[PDB]
RNA sequence: CCAUGUGGACCCGCCCCUUGGGGUGUGUCCAAAGGGCUUUGCCCGCUUCCGGAUGGGCCCGCGUCCCAUCAGCUAGUUGGUGGGGUAAUGGCCCACCAAGGCGACGACGGGUAGCCGGUCUGAGAGGAUGGCCGGCCACAGGGGCACUGAGACACGGGCCCCACUCCUACGGGAGGCAGCAGUUAGGAAUCUUCCGCAAUGGGCGCAAGCCUGACGGAGCGACGCCGCUUGGAGGAAGAAGCCCUUCGGGGUGUAAACUCCUGAACCCGGGACGAAACCCCCGACGAGGGGACUGACGGUACCGGGGUAAUAGCGCCGGCCAACUCCGUGCCAGCAGCCGCGGUAAUACGGAGGGCGCGAGCGUUACCCGGAUUCACUGGGCGUAAAGGGCGUGUAGGCGGCCUGGGGCGUCCCAUGUG
């Protein structure tokens, strides 16, 4: 299935915050905040040089975890941007944002990505006016990501549809706060997304 | 060479020889045991590694390593045989799969298991 | 046993025994045309030739010889009789023969 | 004889049919001599039926026999229509 | 015996240069002349002059070089960094247009014999024909 | 276009028949130098006209015997023994390279 | 069997074309069958003839694995004239005559394998492979043979012998799944004696219809690819227990406990597309129009409502190779793909805690390619590293100087047919 387990420990594995714990992950709690060093018995001891391949892999893992999809199809998404006409680093992401489970988490309707998924899986979501239980979902420019009326008066929807009067979307996006709607303007750029990944280093792991 | 030399003579596609005979195509082959013994090892080493010469169902009479601590192998115990030679002992080039047929799985095995035909012991 | 099948072999038998009668008539008859052709009886050979040539064609309407294969046996005979009468005497009838 | 019929090119529960000109005795979905259109019987599109009339109108001056199904799909294509007075 | 009129030239001018000889002389062909007019159309060589060496017909090619480099090896740079022939004899090399390659990512030249003659991949493809693929400079 | 072949006769020693040697040139499949490989076509010459060493064209035709599938079109040149000698030199040399032997 | 014969076939004759193609002149020979109904005309048929299309036989050009430790093979063998045979050319087959044919550009023998579209690998060049689907081939227990027919030399047709099984009254006869499904055998391994002819396809029929183990679907198998759940939001300066500790303390670890939220499964109901034809009346039997029949998947998919927190498992952690420590053991027991670890401080063996990688899969074994520019066209080398014949001669073959012109075989170019 999906990975399911001790999430804020990769808040610390690759050494920087991955906001996957979600609304806690802006505390002086999310695990990183306390103890930067990554897991078990040794995590505090002196860390030596990382192999050329170490680093090659770290920065791949980060981007795989951070987006909350498992390897086997993190691949067919890479290998589907390769097969596509344009910059490979920049196409890749481009079809991470078009996935449904992170079409929500940037459209507001959730606290973290792992949560944001549940709402997709469970019949809660509208796509060009229909119900989609499919995180694997290719959201195109002009699509309509909303909520089905039935779930609307749920707290989790709403405390989150709240806070959005203090934030903004992401410039490829209109949020319709009140009407509970959302619109996919275009794809992103590598202009926008300021992730803590370096993407060529990802591709240099999918060269070997 | 010259072009012509080759045009006349040419490049002789290399030939591949399977470091594992017995398995006529197969990945495993069941045989009955013949000898059940132990032979001391090669040169930098020292042990008393455990082995069994096994008549086959491909005709042959090949000798086999028993991977593991304990074993249950007697002169007529059916077995199963996979590739993977031994840099300690010469003439042995296939192993015996633990756990299939009259061959034991090793008791007292928590870690490396799936190889050793030993199941899961929870309520541990 | 499968009575769809058996049907067609009993069938066979009956046509073989009409196809035998057909051919083994024509051999016979046309051999006795070659024969009268040798010693120049242009009267009689040219008779036999036409009662050959027809028993040909009517085995050609049928399924014994083909139009291709029956036309054949017409040229075997017709020509070879026009020619045995070379080494003898001129065609009396001119029945199955175009001067 | 020469015939015009239907040949499967979908999968389980998802048939998409092809219009074909092919020799009678030929295997169903086999080396046909001419593709003259498709027919979507699950009809999931605006274009769930194309034919092109002018070829089936050579192909019947030809003397290629339709099915029932395929016959009905040609009348409905315009294939068999007449005009003037 | 002497086999390759062509490959020979390259190897004179090769060995000529890598010595930094001002001038060098090669057995007058019609080919060797038309290949040569290229090699100065495209500035690898200053130019060839027809000169008779011992009342025998010949071509005098003058050699182009780099500029006085410094360092501890003050020896310039053959404008001809590598020249070498592809259609070798008994082993020939005919490319269409499709098959005409480009050399050093466009920085370089491939020489052709075509139905319209003495051609560079640029001049070659611009013209839309091909043939025996000859040598290769840069 | 019932194929047309230009080759030089190398065998008279038969009835209304004759052997012809046609050759072709081409880049080697992989190694790709021009090579030149040839083959001999038992032609049909009825009236017997063409003789031992002629330069002929042949065309694919209605089978005449077992290995006769070419009639002879026309003559491009007569007298060309140069090759007939060459072809016989090759045919000869088989006398050598045997594990019967070859004597001095 | 007889006649009529629009036409066709054959013999001979001329006239175009030119391998047996098209016309024409005389002689000669051949046709048929009737059933049905809306009966004085419509339908399914019938016979001879040119043609369309369809499918197919046969022949040639190039392509088509290895070993020369197989170099010489050939007597129906190669060709000729006559003949037979076929839908048709031809040693295909027979008679008779001449002595040919083939081969190192691999004849011959031996070994192996159906071939291809494509499929896997690879930067490419090649290397590996031809289950499924599709195009061509070849067989139907082994072998030879002909009949019927447009067609085969015929899997569920026929004649003969042999092996094998079986009935027998000891004369004799029966039998052929490599068609679906299953049994047995073998083997590391390969499934239901399922539903239905609704769809589509085929045979036959004027039609309703009839046969359809093709096929359409279901069953079983993680075997493979993809889609999906095992929760999520909150939660301690951080429980117990388990491991390390330099006894201060470090780690599993916000993970768990509880707080809140969502609701796979299940329950209730509704509930398909896939199917409009053939048929029937109108209308002309046509074009067009109207009516009727029919679902094996299936009471599935999918829509409305209801609802429980709700499977985790394998490999690895000395180097290559992401992951480090305590005990136990002491060249023992054991790991291992390569070098290698173990002879009382083992990051390598077996356990624990901790760690990395993956997830309904994770590993091991077998095979294909890459790595391997270690078969080297791309892309290699011989002084000592494996390798220049001990030296010449010269045949096949490979290769070649300067000046102009004819051919255009190669090679380039454009249009086109095919793929
Ligand atoms: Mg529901
Ligand atoms: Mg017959
Ligand atoms: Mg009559
Ligand atoms: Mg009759
Ligand atoms: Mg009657
Ligand atoms: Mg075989
Ligand atoms: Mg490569
Ligand atoms: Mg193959
Ligand atoms: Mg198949
Ligand atoms: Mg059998
Ligand atoms: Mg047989
Ligand atoms: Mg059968
Ligand atoms: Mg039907
Ligand atoms: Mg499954
Ligand atoms: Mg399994
Ligand atoms: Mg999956
Ligand atoms: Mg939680
Ligand atoms: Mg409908
Ligand atoms: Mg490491
Ligand atoms: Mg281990
Ligand atoms: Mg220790
Ligand atoms: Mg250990
Ligand atoms: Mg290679
Ligand atoms: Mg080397
Ligand atoms: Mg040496
Ligand atoms: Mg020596
Ligand atoms: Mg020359
Ligand atoms: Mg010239
Ligand atoms: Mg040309
Ligand atoms: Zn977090």
């Amino acid at each position: 299935g999906r990975y399911i387990g001790p999430v804020c420990r990769l808040c610390r594995r690759e050494g920087v915050k991955l906001y996957l714990k979600g609304e806690r992950c802006y505390s002086p709690k999310c695990a990183m905040e306390r103890r930067p060093y990554p897991p078990g018995q040794h995590g505090q001891k002196r860390a030596r040089r990382p192999s050329d391949y170490a680093v090659r892999l770290r920065e791949k893992q980060k981007l795989r975890r951070i987006y909350g999809i498992s390897e086997r199809q993190f691949r067919n998404l890479f290998e589907e941007a390769s097969k596509k006409k344009g910059v490979t680093g920049s196409v890749f992401l481009g079809l991470l944002e078009s996935r449904l489970d992170n079409v929500v988490y940037r459209l507001g309707f959730a606290v973290s990505r792992r949560q944001a998924r549940q709402l997709v899986r469970h019949g809660h979501i509208t796509v060009n006016g229909r119900r989609v239980d499919l995180p694997s979902y290719r959201v195109r420019p002009g699509d309509e990501i909303a909520v089905a009326e039935k779930s609307r008066n749920l707290e989790l929807i709403r405390q989150n549809l709240e806070a959005m009067k203090g934030r903004k979307v992401g410039p490829w996006l209109s949020l319709d706060v009140e009407g509970m709607k959302g619109k996919f303007l275009r794809l992103p750029d590598r202009e926008d997304l300021a992730l803590p990944v370096n993407e060529q280093l990802v591709i240099e792991f999918y060269s070997r | 060479p010259t072009i012509n030399q080759l045009v006349r003579k040419g490049r002789e596609k290399v030939r591949k020889k399977s470091k594992v005979p017995a398995l006529k195509g197969a990945p495993f082959r069941r045989g009955v045991c013949t000898v059940v013994r132990t032979v001391t090892p090669k040169k930098p080493n020292s042990a008393l590694r455990k082995v069994a010469k096994v008549r086959l169902t491909s005709g042959y009479e090949v000798t086999a390593y028993i991977p593991g601590e304990g074993h249950n192998l007697q002169e007529h115990s059916v077995v199963l045989i996979r590739g993977g030679r031994v840099k300690d002992l010469p003439g042995v080039r296939y192993h015996i799969v633990r756990g299939v047929y009259d061959a034991a799985g090793v008791k007292d095995r928590k870690k490396s298991r799936s190889k050793y035909g030993t199941k899961k012991p929870k309520e541990a | 046993r499968n009575l769809s099948a058996l049907k067609r072999h009993r069938q066979s038998l009956k046509r073989r025994l009409r196809n035998k009668a057909k051919k083994s008539a024509i051999k016979t008859l046309s051999k006795k045309a070659i024969q009268l052709a040798q010693e120049g009886k242009a009267e009689e050979a040219l008779k036999i030739m036409r009662k050959a040539e027809s028993l040909i064609d009517k085995a050609a309407k049928g399924s014994t010889l083909h139009k291709n294969a029956a036309a054949r046996r017409k040229s075997r005979l017709m020509r070879k009789v026009r020619q045995l009468l070379e080494a003898a005497g001129a065609p009396l009838i001119g029945g199955g023969l175009s001067a | 004889m020469v015939k015009i019929r239907l040949a499967r090119f979908g999968s389980k529960h998802n048939p998409h049919y092809r219009i074909v000109v092919t020799d009678a005795r030929r295997k169903r979905d086999g080396k046909y001599i001419e593709k003259i259109g498709y027919y979507d019987p699950r009809k999931t599109t605006p274009d769930w039926l194309k034919v092109d009339v002018e070829r089936a109108r050579y192909w019947l001056s030809v003397g290629a026999q339709p099915t029932d199904t395929a016959r009905r799909l040609l009348r409905q294509a315009g294939v068999f229509r007449q005009e003037a007075r | 015996m002497l086999t390759d009129p062509i490959a020979d030239m390259l190897t004179r001018i090769r060995n000529a240069t890598r010595v930094y000889k001002e001038s060098t002389d090669v057995p007058a062909s019609r080919f060797k002349e038309e290949i040569l007019r290229i090699l100065a159309r495209e500035g690898f060589i200053k130019g060839y002059e027809r000169v008779d060496v011992d009342g025998k017909p010949y071509l005098r090619v003058y050699l182009k070089y780099g500029p006085r480099r410094q360092g501890p090896d003050p020896r310039p740079e053959q404008v001809i960094h590598h020249i070498r022939r592809i259609s070798k004899p008994g082993r020939r090399v005919y490319v269409g247009v499709k098959e005409i390659p480009r050399v050093r990512r466009g920085l370089g030249i491939a020489i052709l014999s075509t139905s319209k003659g003495v051609l560079t991949d640029r001049e070659a493809r611009k013209l839309g024909v091909g043939g025996e693929l000859i040598c290769e400079v840069w | 276009p019932k194929k047309v072949l230009t080759g030089v006769v190398v065998s008279d020693k038969m009835q209304k028949t004759v052997t012809v040697l046609v050759e072709r040139q081409f880049p080697h499949p992989l190694y790709g130098k021009v090579i030149k490989r040839s083959k001999k076509y038992l032609a049909h010459d009825p009236e017997e006209k063409y003789k031992l060493g002629d330069v002929v064209e042949i065309i694919e035709s209605r089978p005449i015997s077992k290995r006769k599938r070419f009639r002879v079109l026309r003559l491009v040149e007569s007298g060309r023994m140069d090759l007939v000698e060459k072809y016989l030199i090759r045919r000869q040399n088989y006398e050598s390279l045997s594990k019967r032997g070859g004597k001095a």
